[PDB]
């Protein structure tokens, strides 16, 4: 799948709260979550309080990945709405984060590489004396 | 006699303590009417104190320097009933309890769900098992010789 | 912008409060830091002189004023040392300033020169001079 | 426990009478009343509204230890 | 008041 | 960043993938079991160490293991 | 009647009856024999 | 409209459900596999909201539980009355109350415990009681034992009736949901019926029975010669001789010339010199006025007719400067969830109990109560502990509501959302004020101690070196002293003697009340009180506000109200649930209440209570050293804890030995609690593993596998043991000291 873009999407109706972005947003990074709502309805923000999401495409800014994922999973469970979020740096780079293959991770799809697979039982690991005086670790082998 | 102790029927501090306690009781006895119920209660207390002191003296205990009886767990034949005679009795009773419990557990190991029998005891089987502990040493010794006491 | 971690309230953004806060020496931008440091030090020393001369261990003797003034001078010296240490540890020499470059209107503005090694050094020197001057002026006024 | 036992036995021996320990060491109220409460009388009087003496620093360190122990909680 | 106290020591 | 390792005792019940709150794990096809799939952990740098994945794993001992390691801003969960 | 007996066979009720009976036996023994520090029968 | 709606036989009374435990929850009902099951069966016994979801069943269960509680209370009252009737010396105490100690418990003579039957006085031996029941009975007019027997029988009958009513309302006729949600009728009946008619009837009893009998008792007549209460009702001559106004009958009241009733309905105020209590005429007058006010105020809400007011209309139509629309959806929230009502009622009850304690020590309402020091101390301490516990529980139930009963979609409230949207500012300001208050309040004491230890007594914050006087409190005291002359023309004297100025009141050679001075020590202690209260408020408010979600955990609502943690990650996330916040706030509530009761006890023993001589001088119990010795921590440790504990520890071999035994037992339990508070579960599980191996080696392993207690259970056990030990220690110390010296 080709990653999409978020040029000029509007934002939900909110009155403001003290759980928003901080200096880290200006300094390090933040996250942007976009979805599509069929009707104007009231939902609950991760930061605190209640907001209203408009009909059409909706865009929101958050400080951590956990907040984006929690809001997205609430949308999926309760409203049956697909969602996607990116990460934004101060330099303007935009990185696509949620489903990278266009499919949620809970479902298998060919074309996915295996990472961090140990082909042995958890009780076959070597003792720490074997790996002493070297940088590697027993579970790393 | 033993470890520089004095027999309890010969020491003087025992009598002094008895006199002190009796005087303390009689001081409160005087306040009430002689025929009133508190007078009867205090007279009963005085009689109990005197009987206790006489029994302690007659039982052959050994008071110390300060005036209190001292127990001897050494093993001398003159103090069989001080520690050794009661202790054996305890073991007997104690063994009883343990034996009974063990038996009951085995009696419920056969069924598929023993937890229901553990949280809700049954009275018939427990009553059958209870009286088998009266001869616990013999059964325990026979099981130890046979080899069924220890799991394998 | 609602999603920024702040709120707009009568106290936070009021004409009187904004005007008062935008005139304090620590918030001017086009002024070189030395004068602002001098003003801040003068105010702080003149304020600080009082409690030491009033509640010190020698408040009941004839040595109250001198001991209190000396204690205030010591506090000013320690504060100057702390400021110098913070300036050394925080800002680098050749790097540009890290002040915001645009205001609420969005109009671009020159970044403040206080958030730099030389600017902070000038501010600390001015603060030290102003604090010493304020302490001695308060001592002169109180006991003459 | 060990230090309490040693200190009480030796202080009763030094003071002259060994009957106090022999008669009050067999129950816990004896330890609480005849060892701590009885012996704290001079220690808690290091400084008072009337004055102070050379035992003031020991009372101050007593309170300091109490405060640190309570802060650990 | 004596009878009330004696009620406990009847036996 | 912590270290999340998947062992071969897995049976592919998809519980660990659902339990993760940061989208670290995923599933790939496999042939070592009946379900014909296994887990993998590409986005390890996002792991926060909550150990929710280990709580939902039916096995005599867990087939997914999280070892804590050097901490950072993302793994510590700082919002400022 | 079956379920009444079943409930009366539950652990807390059986335990409290057993402990009450044992406490009564101990109390009566201590009342009959006032105080004793040794075993004088033998 | 308003009507009675019931369901016939919703459930059938059967013993089949008793046979199997845990029928309320399916996972409990399955069967026991480990020991944890047992510990769960008691944890969710009264969690009616989680057994089902329908409101009708929850409401019916709540009604039945209330009936059972009422039956238990009635049984307890009947037992107290029967003990007063049978094993007591009430008749001896009636004639000579000053020299006889109340006692209503007698110990058997089984082992050697007969020494607990101390000689209280009046030819009686028994445990002295400090419940204050004897004063209540004397003020009620009871002068015999047959009346107490009849009262006990009536209480037993009422308990039986309450039990039958509970069974009938749960199993035969269960009210429907619409019946419960009719709050207008409930409020009308609770105000006009329960609170108005009850106080009017009590005023009737006081006017008709208590007043003449108490007049005869105060006149010096023997209790056995006073006429029976019904003779006053039957005979008008006796009342006419006692009160001429009754000779006119009820004619004046219907004629609006009520001044004729000024003989036994007065406005004097103050304390009665003979018994050191409030005038009974004033109390009867106050009860009559309260009855009239409550009957008037109980007809405000519209029920089933045209007239009245609507609660929803009042809430919605209220427009103000600061609120705005504000209260709109509050009616549904407060009529749908039980937890919000529980929280509000708990907070109100706790505050009311604390106010009750303050007012009751300030003005003694019963005869011969002020001169009984043990009763006063016990009542004050008990009521304040109860109030603190209730206030603490309110926050826990508010957190429960916020976690499991709050949704912004169906029911939306503007004020709640506005509060939630800026929690950070609230918490930050509360934290700052707590830090500042604690720093100053405790730094003053530390500075006093340090200047004392260095031989510099002239640099203290004391009454001689540097003064901090509570000027506002002194001004209020002076204004209250000057009020009766000008501000209260009707009142003959001051409302209470606590205000500065006036005269000492003493009964039987013992001081009853005198003005209480205020100095630097009172200033410092009040600021410490404020600091502790603020810290407790901060803990509870943070726990309530951050229950749904936080910056660390953005989905704390899914985990629930009671979850130990989230994991070792994020640096560690132990104790983030609101339950842990309640568990933390319990300790601070305990601290604050302990400090307050210590302050009250020392101040009363130092500057109020004491003895008076024939010449006129007053000698207090502790010599009035509170004003100079309470400004240092060493003074609190030496002059209060060390000095006043002599009577507790030296009570062995006497009639107060049980107090010393409890003194030691509470210490043991307090030390025991740290075992659960400090350690962790894994070590205990790993030890139980080896113990279980040793068991299995001998074929005695149980089917219910042993398991170590869960984390939340361990914390709960620790806090329970800690609180019990501390409270028992204070109880034993206070009671022993005040019985011995008072
Ligand atoms: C917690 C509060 C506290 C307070 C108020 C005091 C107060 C006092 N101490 Mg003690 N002391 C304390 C705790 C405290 N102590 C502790 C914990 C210890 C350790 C054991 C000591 C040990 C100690 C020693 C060893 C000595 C004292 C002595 C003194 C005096 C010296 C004060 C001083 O010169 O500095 C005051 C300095 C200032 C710079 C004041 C700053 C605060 C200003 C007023 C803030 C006001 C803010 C403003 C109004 C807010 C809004 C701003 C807006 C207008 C824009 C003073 C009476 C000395 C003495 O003997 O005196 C008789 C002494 O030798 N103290
Ligand atoms: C039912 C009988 C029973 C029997 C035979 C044993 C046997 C044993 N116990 Mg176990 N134990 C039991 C019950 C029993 N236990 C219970 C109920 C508990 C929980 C309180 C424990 C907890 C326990 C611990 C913590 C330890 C042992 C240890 C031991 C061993 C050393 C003896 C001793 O120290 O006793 C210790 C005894 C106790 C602390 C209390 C036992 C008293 C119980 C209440 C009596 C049994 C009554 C039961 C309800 C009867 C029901 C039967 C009825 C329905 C017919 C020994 C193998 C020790 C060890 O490991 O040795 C190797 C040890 O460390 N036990
Ligand atoms: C649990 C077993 C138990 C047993 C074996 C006994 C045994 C005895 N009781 Mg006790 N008793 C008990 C519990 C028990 N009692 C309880 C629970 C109560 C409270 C009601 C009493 C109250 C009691 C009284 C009032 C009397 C006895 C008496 C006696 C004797 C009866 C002949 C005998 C020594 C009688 C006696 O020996 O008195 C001198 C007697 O009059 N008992
Ligand atoms: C509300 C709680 C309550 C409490 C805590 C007590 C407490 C007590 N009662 Mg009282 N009592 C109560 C209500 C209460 N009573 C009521 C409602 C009645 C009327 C039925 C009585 C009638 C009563 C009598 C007739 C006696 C007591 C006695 C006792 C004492 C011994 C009880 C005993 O050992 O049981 C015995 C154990 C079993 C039956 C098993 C104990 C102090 C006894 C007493 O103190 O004698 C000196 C006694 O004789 N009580
Ligand atoms: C004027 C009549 C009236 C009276 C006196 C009361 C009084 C009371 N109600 Mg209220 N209530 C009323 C009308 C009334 N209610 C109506 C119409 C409704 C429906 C809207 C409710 C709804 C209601 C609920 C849902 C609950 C109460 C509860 C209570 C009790 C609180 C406990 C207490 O404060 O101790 C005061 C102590 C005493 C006065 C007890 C003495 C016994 C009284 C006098 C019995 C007579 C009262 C009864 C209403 C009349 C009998 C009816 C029947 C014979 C036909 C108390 C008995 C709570 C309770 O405790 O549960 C049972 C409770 O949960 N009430
Ligand atoms: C006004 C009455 C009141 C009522 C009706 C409720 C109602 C409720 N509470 Mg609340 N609560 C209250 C006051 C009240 N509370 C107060 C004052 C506090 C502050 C401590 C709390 C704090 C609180 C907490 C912390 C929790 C609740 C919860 C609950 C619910 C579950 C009850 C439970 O399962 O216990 C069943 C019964 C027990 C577990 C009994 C425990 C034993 C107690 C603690 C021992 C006391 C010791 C005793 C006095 C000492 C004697 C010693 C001797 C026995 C040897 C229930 C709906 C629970 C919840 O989950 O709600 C859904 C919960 O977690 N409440
Ligand atoms: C026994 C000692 C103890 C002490 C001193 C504290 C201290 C404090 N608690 Mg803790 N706490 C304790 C036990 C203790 N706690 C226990 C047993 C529990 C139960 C688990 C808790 C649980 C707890 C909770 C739940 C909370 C606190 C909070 C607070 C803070 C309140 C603000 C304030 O007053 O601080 C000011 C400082 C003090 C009063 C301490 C004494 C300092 C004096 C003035 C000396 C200063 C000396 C000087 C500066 C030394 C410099 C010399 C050096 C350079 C060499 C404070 C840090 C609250 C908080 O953090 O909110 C603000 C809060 O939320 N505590
Ligand atoms: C003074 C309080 C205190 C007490 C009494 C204990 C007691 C004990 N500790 Mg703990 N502990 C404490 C504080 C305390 N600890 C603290 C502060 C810590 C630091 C975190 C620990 C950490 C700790 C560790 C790490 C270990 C223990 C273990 C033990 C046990 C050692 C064996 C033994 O002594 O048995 C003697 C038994 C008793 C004195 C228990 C009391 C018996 C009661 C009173 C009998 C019941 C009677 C009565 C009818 C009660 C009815 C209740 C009522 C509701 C009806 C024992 C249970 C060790 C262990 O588990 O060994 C097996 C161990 O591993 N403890
Ligand atoms: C102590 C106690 C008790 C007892 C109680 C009692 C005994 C009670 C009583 C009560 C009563 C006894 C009551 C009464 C009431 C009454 C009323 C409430 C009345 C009213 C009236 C009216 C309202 C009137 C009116 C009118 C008028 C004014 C005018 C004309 C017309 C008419 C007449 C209508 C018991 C045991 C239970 C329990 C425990 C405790
Ligand atoms: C706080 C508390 C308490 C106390 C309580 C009390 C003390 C209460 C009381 C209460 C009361 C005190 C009540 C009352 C009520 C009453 C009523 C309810 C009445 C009624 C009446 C009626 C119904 C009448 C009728 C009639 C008649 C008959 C005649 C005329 C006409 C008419 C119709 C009116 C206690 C200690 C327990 C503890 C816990 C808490
Ligand atoms: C002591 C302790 C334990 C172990 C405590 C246990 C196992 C409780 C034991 C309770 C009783 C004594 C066990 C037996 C109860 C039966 C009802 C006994 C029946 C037989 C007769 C005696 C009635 C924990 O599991 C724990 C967990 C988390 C934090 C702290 C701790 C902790 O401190």
């Amino acid at each position: 799948t080709p990653p999409q873009l978020d040029p000029n999407t509007p934002s939900p109706i909110f009155a403001g709260s003290t759980g928003g972005l901080l200096r880290k947003a200006q300094v390090e990074e933040f996250y942007v979550i976009t979805w599509n709502s069929p009707k104007e309805q009231i939902f609950e923000m991760p930061t605190g309080g209640a907001a209203i999401m408009r009909e059409g495409p909706n865009l929101l800014k958050l400080a951590r990945k956990e907040q984006c994922l929690a809001l997205g999973t609430r949308l999926r469970s309760k409203y049956k709405i697909t969602y996607q979020f990116y990460r934004v740096f101060p330099n303007g780079e935009v990185q696509y984060l949620h489903p990278k293959d266009g499919v949620y991770p809970e479902k298998a799809n060919p074309g996915r590489e295996g990472v961090g697979l140990n082909m042995r039982s958890i009780g076959k690991n070597v003792s720490p004396i074997e790996v002493k005086f070297t940088g590697k670790q027993s579970y790393d082998l | 006699d033993i470890s520089g102790l004095t027999p309890c029927k010969d020491s003087k501090q025992f009598a002094k303590r008895e006199k002190q306690q009796i005087k303390k009781l009689e001081s409160s006895l005087k306040l009430y009417a002689p025929e009133s119920a508190p007078a009867l209660a205090l007279n009963a207390q005085i009689e109990k104190t005197k009987r206790r002191f006489d029994n302690y003296g007659k039982y052959g205990l050994l008071c110390g320097s300060d005036g209190l009886p001292h127990l001897i767990v050494n093993g001398d034949q003159r103090h069989w009933g001080e520690f050794i005679t009661p202790g054996i009795l305890f073991l007997y009773i104690a063994g009883w309890i343990g034996w009974v419990g063990r038996s009951y557990l085995i009696a419920i190991s056969g069924e598929k769900k023993p937890a229901m029998k553990e949280i809700i005891i049954d009275v018939p089987l427990a009553s059958r098992i209870i009286f088998r502990g009266f001869i616990w040493p013999v059964a325990a010794y026979r099981e130890f010789l046979n080899g069924d006491l220890i799991a394998k | 912008d609602p999603f920024i971690g702040s709120l707009e309230t009568p106290v936070t953004s009021s004409p009187l409060i904004a005007w008062y806060l935008s005139n304090l020496p620590g918030y001017r931008t086009a002024v070189n830091p030395l004068l602002r440091g001098v003003e801040v030090g003068l105010a702080h020393g003149f304020f600080l002189v009082g409690p030491f001369v009033k509640a010190g261990p020698l408040r009941n003797t004839a040595y109250a004023g001198s001991a209190g003034s000396l204690a205030a001078a010591g506090l000013v010296v320690i504060l100057s040392m702390c400021l110098t240490i913070y300036g050394i540890s925080s800002f680098k020499e050749g790097e540009p300033s890290i002040a915001p470059s645009l205001t609420l209107t969005g109009r671009k503005k020159q970044p403040d020169q206080l958030q730099t090694a030389d600017g902070w050094a000038k501010f600390t020197g001015g603060f030290f001079f102003g604090g010493i001057s304020g302490v001695t002026w308060a001592y002169f006024l109180l006991y003459v | 426990w060990v230090t309490f036992y040693w200190h009480w036995k030796h202080i009763t021996l030094w003071q002259g009478n060994v009957s106090q320990f022999n008669e009050s060491s067999t129950y816990l109220m004896g330890w609480l009343r005849d060892y701590l409460w009885l012996n704290s009388s001079q220690l808690i009087n290091g400084y008072n509204p009337f004055g102070m003496n050379s035992l003031s620093v020991w009372a101050w360190m007593f309170l300091f230890g109490h405060l640190v122990w309570a802060t650990g909680f | 008041s004596g009878a009330n106290f004696a009620r406990a020591f009847t036996v | 960043s912590h270290s999340v390792k998947i062992y071969d005792t897995c049976i592919g019940c998809t519980q660990c993938v659902r339990a993760c709150p940061t989208d670290v794990l995923e599933m790939i096809p496999w042939d070592g079991c009946k379900a014909k799939q296994i887990a993998s952990a590409p986005r390890t740098e996002d792991c926060v160490g909550c150990k929710r994945c280990e709580s939902a794993c039916p096995t005599d001992f867990l087939s997914v293991r999280v070892y804590l390691w050097h901490e950072t801003t993302r793994s510590m969960g700082l919002a400022y | 009647m079956r379920d009444l007996k079943t409930y009366l066979s539950v652990a807390p009720v059986i335990s409290t009856l057993w402990f009450a009976a044992l406490a009564g036996l101990l109390i009566e023994i201590n009342r009959l024999f006032p105080d004793a520090l040794i075993f004088p029968f033998f | 409209e308003v009507k009675i709606l019931v369901d016939r036989d919703p459930i059938k009374t059967s013993f089949e459900e008793w046979a199997k435990p845990g029928h309320f929850s399916r996972t409990i009902a399955k069967g026991p596999d480990t020991t944890t099951w047992i510990w769960n069966l008691h944890a969710d016994a009264h969690d009616f909201d989680s057994h089902t979801s329908d409101l009708e069943e929850i409401s019916r269960k709540v009604f039945s539980a209330h009936f059972g509680q009422l039956s238990i209370i009635f049984l307890w009252l009947s037992g107290m009355y029967f003990h007063g009737a049978r094993f007591s010396n009430y008749e001896a105490w009636l004639s000579d109350p000053t020299h006889i100690g109340p006692s209503a418990q007698v110990v058997w003579s089984i082992v050697g415990q007969e020494i607990l039957n101390g000689d209280v006085g009046g030819g009686f031996r028994g445990i002295q009681i400090t419940s204050g029941f004897f004063q209540i009975w004397r003020a009620s007019g009871i002068t015999s034992e047959l009346q107490l027997y009849c009262t006990a029988i009536g209480g037993l009958v009422f308990a039986a009736l309450m039990l039958f009513a509970g069974w009938f309302h749960y199993h035969k006729a269960a009210p429907k949901l619409a019946w419960f949600q009719d709050v207008e009728s409930m409020l009308n009946h609770h105000l006009a019926g329960l609170l108005g008619l009850g106080s009017l009837s009590w005023a009737g009893h006081q006017v008709h029975v208590s007043l003449p009998i108490n007049q005869f008792l105060n006149a010096g007549v023997d209790p056995k010669e006073i006429p029976l209460p019904h003779e006053f009702i039957l005979n008008r001559d006796l009342l006419a001789q006692l009160y001429p106004s009754f000779a006119e009958g009820a004619t004046p009241f219907f004629t609006l010339n009520w001044s004729k009733y000024a003989e036994f309905l007065t406005f004097r105020g103050g304390l009665d010199p003979v018994t050191g209590g409030l005038w009974l005429t004033d109390i009867a007058h106050h009860h009559l006025a309260i009855a009239i006010l409550f009957l008037i105020a109980g007809h405000m809400y519209r029920t089933n007719w045209g007239i009245g007011h609507g609660i929803k209309d009042i809430l919605e139509a209220h427009k103000g400067p600061f609120t705005g629309q504000g209260h709109k959806g509050l009616y549904e929230i407060l009529t749908t969830s039980w937890h919000a009502q529980l929280s509000i009622n708990l907070a109100m009850l706790g505050s009311l109990t604390i106010v009750v304690a303050h007012h009751m020590y300030s003005m003694p309402p019963y005869p011969y109560l002020a001169t009984d020091y043990g009763t006063q101390l016990s009542l004050f301490t008990h009521h304040m502990w109860i109030g603190g516990f209730l206030i603490v529980g309110a926050a826990a139930h508010a957190a429960i509501f916020m976690v499991r009963d709050y949704d912004p979609t169906t029911r939306y409230n503007d004020l709640l959302d506005r509060v939630l949207r800026h929690r950070d500012a609230i918490i930050s300001h509360l934290n700052w004020v707590c830090i500042f208050l604690g720093f100053h309040s405790f730094g003053l004491y530390i500075h006093n101690d340090t200047m004392s230890a260095l031989g510099r007594p002239q640099d203290m914050f004391s009454d001689t070196a540097i003064q901090l006087q509570p000027v506002f409190a002194q001004w209020i005291q002076n204004t209250h002293a000057l009020a009766p002359g000008t501000t209260a023309p009707g009142a003959t004297t001051s409302t209470s003697l606590t205000w500065g100025g006036g005269d000492l009141v003493a009964v039987g050679g013992k001081v009853a009340l005198l003005p209480i001075p205020l100095g630097t020590a009172d200033f410092l202690v009040h600021h410490i009180h404020a600091f502790t209260i603020h810290v407790t408020v901060l803990i509870l408010l943070k726990g309530v506000l951050f229950a749904r979600s936080s910056r660390l955990i953005p989905d704390k609502a899914n985990l629930g109200f009671r979850f130990p943690c989230d994991g070792p990650g994020r640096g560690g996330t132990c104790q983030v649930s609101a339950w842990d916040h309640v568990f933390l706030g319990l300790f601070w509530m305990y601290n604050a209440i302990s400090v307050v009761i210590f302050h009250f006890s020392w101040k009363m023993q130092s500057d109020v209570w004491g003895s008076i001589s024939d010449q006129g001088v007053v000698t207090h119990i502790t010599g009035g050293n509170f004003a100079q010795s309470s400004i240092t921590i060493n003074g609190w440790l030496r002059d209060f804890l060390w000095a006043q504990a002599s009577q507790v520890i030296q009570s062995y071999g006497s009639s107060l030995s049980a107090y010393g035994l409890f003194f030691l037992g509470a210490h043991f339990v307090w030390a025991f609690s740290l075992m659960f508070l400090f350690s962790g579960r894994g070590y205990w599980q790993e030890l139980i593993e080896s113990i279980v191996w040793a068991h299995n080696k001998l074929k005695v392993a149980p089917a219910t596998q042993p398991r170590a207690l869960s984390i939340v259970q361990g914390r709960a056990v620790g806090v329970t043991h800690y609180l019990l030990g501390g409270i028992a220690t204070t109880w034993a110390f206070f009671l022993a000291r005040i019985i011995a010296v008072g």
